[PDB]
């Protein structure tokens, strides 16, 4: 958790599930929720993936509840390479 | 159970078209006739599975029946697993007409009604028959196969059916099949093109054969479909959003031996691996249906009418990717016994 | 519409198709037994990993001794006269066209598998008997192709004609009529496969006489709970079962397989029960122990306080079994000579019928 | 049409198609008219075939339409045998 992390997750999420900035994501906030089917979360990890140039196996993909739960994971995996 | 097959997991929906649609293929009973029946061989003109064997009744058949399996020596096994299930896929055949008589509109009232969908059923259904007792008089006669487990896994799953969760509607029923029977279509055109290749053209003419069969009935379904958009482009583009939602699940998928719990699975990665059939072929029988009927170009749909044929549109490319993705990332296949095989090992 | 006489024709249904006979309200009667059907007709079935299959009784393909296995079936082959091979080919027809019946059990109103997977008793029932007679037709079908005495692409042109042709048993969506019919249809193909087990064993060939007596053994399975249904609708619908019972006897149970066409001969069943009526397989005098039986089993005899009508079709249904045996006896005293026929499934060989 | 085979037809159509004696019968009635399924017609013929001693053909059967049609034929071929 911390602030540029979340930026970037938020802006994924809306840009994949194209919603304006209007609309609101809080680290809280759930994925299925803001209406993503199985799918969408999985695109979602993929274009993570190719914007922070780390990636994932699928065996921590499920654990994926809210940003906060995926933006927890991002730096952890960044801790390792850089 | 200490042997219990797999079930369906998702409670079963039916008779999701509203009734008065019903109405809609009784006056399109005289439009089968002229531009879907056309597209049944008639039966004289048909090939059988005696065309393609050993002929039993000349003295040539020892011998005939000897280079069978002297050809049939050479197919590796990963190859058998996948023909097999092909073969157990077809002979499964009872389901798929009884599926296609659940159909709200078009079910056959009588087992010898003498509407144009009825005929078309039936007729339908007696040139698929062809395709098992083809293909399982020849996997009996190379003596590369333990019969009686196929013969219990066909059993299996024709008790085990199959829910393609068409709901009684024409729309999603059609739409599943003609989505169906292409890929049939691409799966025996790869297998034929494959055996060529492993130096057997006698059971490359088989699947061929079948693969031509598939193309004809694939013909028959888009077009009913394709009526369909002319008729209700609403409807059919929200049922052909709804099918790939569900996503097409393949009729064999309750696959059980008794051994194999994910028996389906394992053979589909086998055919994955092989490139009979993989992930990148659905998305180009999603793409060409999409071509096929035109749902790029359909004009006047509701507010999420449109909001569905988006969603069909950029399926295709969007699966693609995720195949793509899922490669990269994919770990050493194991390698494991299939009871059709006497338990010998190919890779997943 | 517009139409004249093709060249290739099949025989089609020759009467007005009638659907839905059943009052709508019965439909529950199913529903309420549906939990009556898993305690008393599920356990007529065979648990799959008991059954036995085709590979059984046919040679292994996967040993040594699969080349002398076949050389032995097809040298017994030799000594079977044409004559009864038609009769068997006829079965492995017969038995071939599966597709239908279970397209016909799912016409039927209260008991239909409504998805394809449905978890009713009754979907339950259809999905695994169809299952269970699915072997019939592989195994004939794989034997009746290793010996050689066969036509192998005519019969297999004769059912594409049938399953395209399909049938109508005029059990009219009604699970009365059907379950009745299917009772009935069920024992006949118990005798049928009875004699040419018993038959086949006269002929020399015990290997070919268990093939048939284990499908018999299967069929009496079925007769059982085929007949026990129907019982059950006795002793909840005395009046409507009977009527029904009555009903199917008058129409007469055309027999499944009854379009037959291969494309040459236009009455090809007749033809082919003539030669099982001669050969003594299945007989007029049979189709009266049949429907004897059942009135004996159902205890129609019996019955208790029918409807005006009901007591005329229950009487109607006792006095017919001897009824047809004096008439079949009739028959056979005027009978003229046999005549002699080509088939096209024994590559036109003559048989007599 | 000697009344003694008009007379030995009557009883054996009324204790055929269950007609009680008080169902006046005469020499034209058909057995349509009576009341009688197809299998009927057949098994009329059947007992007086066995009430007279004479087997009628399959052939001349079927010409019958009333009781002295029928009557008729058995006059025939008891003057060719008695
Ligand atoms: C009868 As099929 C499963 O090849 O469409
Ligand atoms: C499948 As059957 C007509 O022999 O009961
Ligand atoms: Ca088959
Ligand atoms: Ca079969
Ligand atoms: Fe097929
Ligand atoms: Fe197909
Ligand atoms: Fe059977
Ligand atoms: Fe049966």
């Amino acid at each position: 958790a911390k602030k540029e992390t979340i930026d970037k997750v938020s802006d994924i999420v809306k840009e994949k599930l194209a919603l304006g900035a209007d609309v609101v994501v809080t680290a809280d906030s759930e994925f299925s929720k803001l209406g993503a089917d199985s799918l969408d979360t999985v695109e979602i990890v993929m274009n993570l993936e190719e914007e922070f140039g780390i990636n994932v196996d699928e065996d921590k993909a499920q654990d994926i509840s809210t940003i906060q739960q995926a933006a927890d994971v991002i730096e952890g995996l960044l801790e390792k390479k850089a | 159970k200490p042997f219990m097959p797999p079930r369906e997991v998702h409670v079963q929906v039916t008779h999701s078209m509203p009734p008065q649609k019903i109405e809609i293929f009784k006056s399109l009973d005289n439009w089968a006739e002229e531009n879907i029946l056309v597209h049944l061989k008639p039966v004289e003109k048909c090939w059988q599975p005696q065309d393609f064997l050993p002929d039993p009744a000349s003295d040539g058949f020892d011998e005939q029946v000897r280079e069978l399996r002297e050809r049939a020596k050479e197919i590796p096994d990963d190859y058998f697993v996948v023909l097999v299930g092909d073969m157990i896929t077809e002979e499964a055949l009872p389901t798929y007409q009884t599926m296609l008589n659940t159909l709200d509109g078009v079910r056959d009232e009588t087992g010898a009604s003498p509407t144009s969908w009825a005929i078309w059923t039936r007729a339908w259904t007696a040139e698929e028959n062809r395709h098992g007792d083809l293909l399982n008089k020849y996997l009996y006669l190379s003596g590369r196969v333990d019969m009686r487990q196929i013969e219990k896994t066909i059993q299996y799953l024709i008790g085990s059916g199959m829910d393609p969760r068409t709901e009684n509607s024409p729309y999603l029923g059609f739409i599943y099949t003609s989505f169906q029977e292409r890929a049939t279509f691409i799966s025996h055109g790869n297998t034929a093109r494959q055996a060529k290749e492993h130096g057997d053209i006698k059971l490359a003419q088989i699947c061929g054969t079948i693969a031509a069969d598939e193309k004809r009935h694939e013909t028959a379904y888009t077009k009913i479909v394709e009526k369909l958009f002319e008729i209700d482009p609403d409807g059919t583009v929200l049922a052909f959003a709804d099918m790939m939602r569900k996503k097409i699940s393949m009729p064999a998928h309750l696959m059980y031996d008794g051994r194999d719990d994910n028996l389906f699975d394992h053979f589909s990665a086998v055919a994955q691996r092989l490139g009979v059939y993989t992930a990148k072929d659905y998305a180009d029988i999603l793409e060409f249906l999409v071509g096929r009927w035109k749902v790029d170009k359909l004009t006047g749909l509701s507010a999420e009418g449109q909001k569905a044929q988006d969603y069909v549109c950029r399926l295709p490319p969007r699966i693609r990717r995720l195949e793509e993705r899922a490669q990269g990332r994919a770990k050493e296949a194991p390698t494991m016994p299939f009871s059709w095989i006497f338990d010998r090992q190919v890779k997943l």
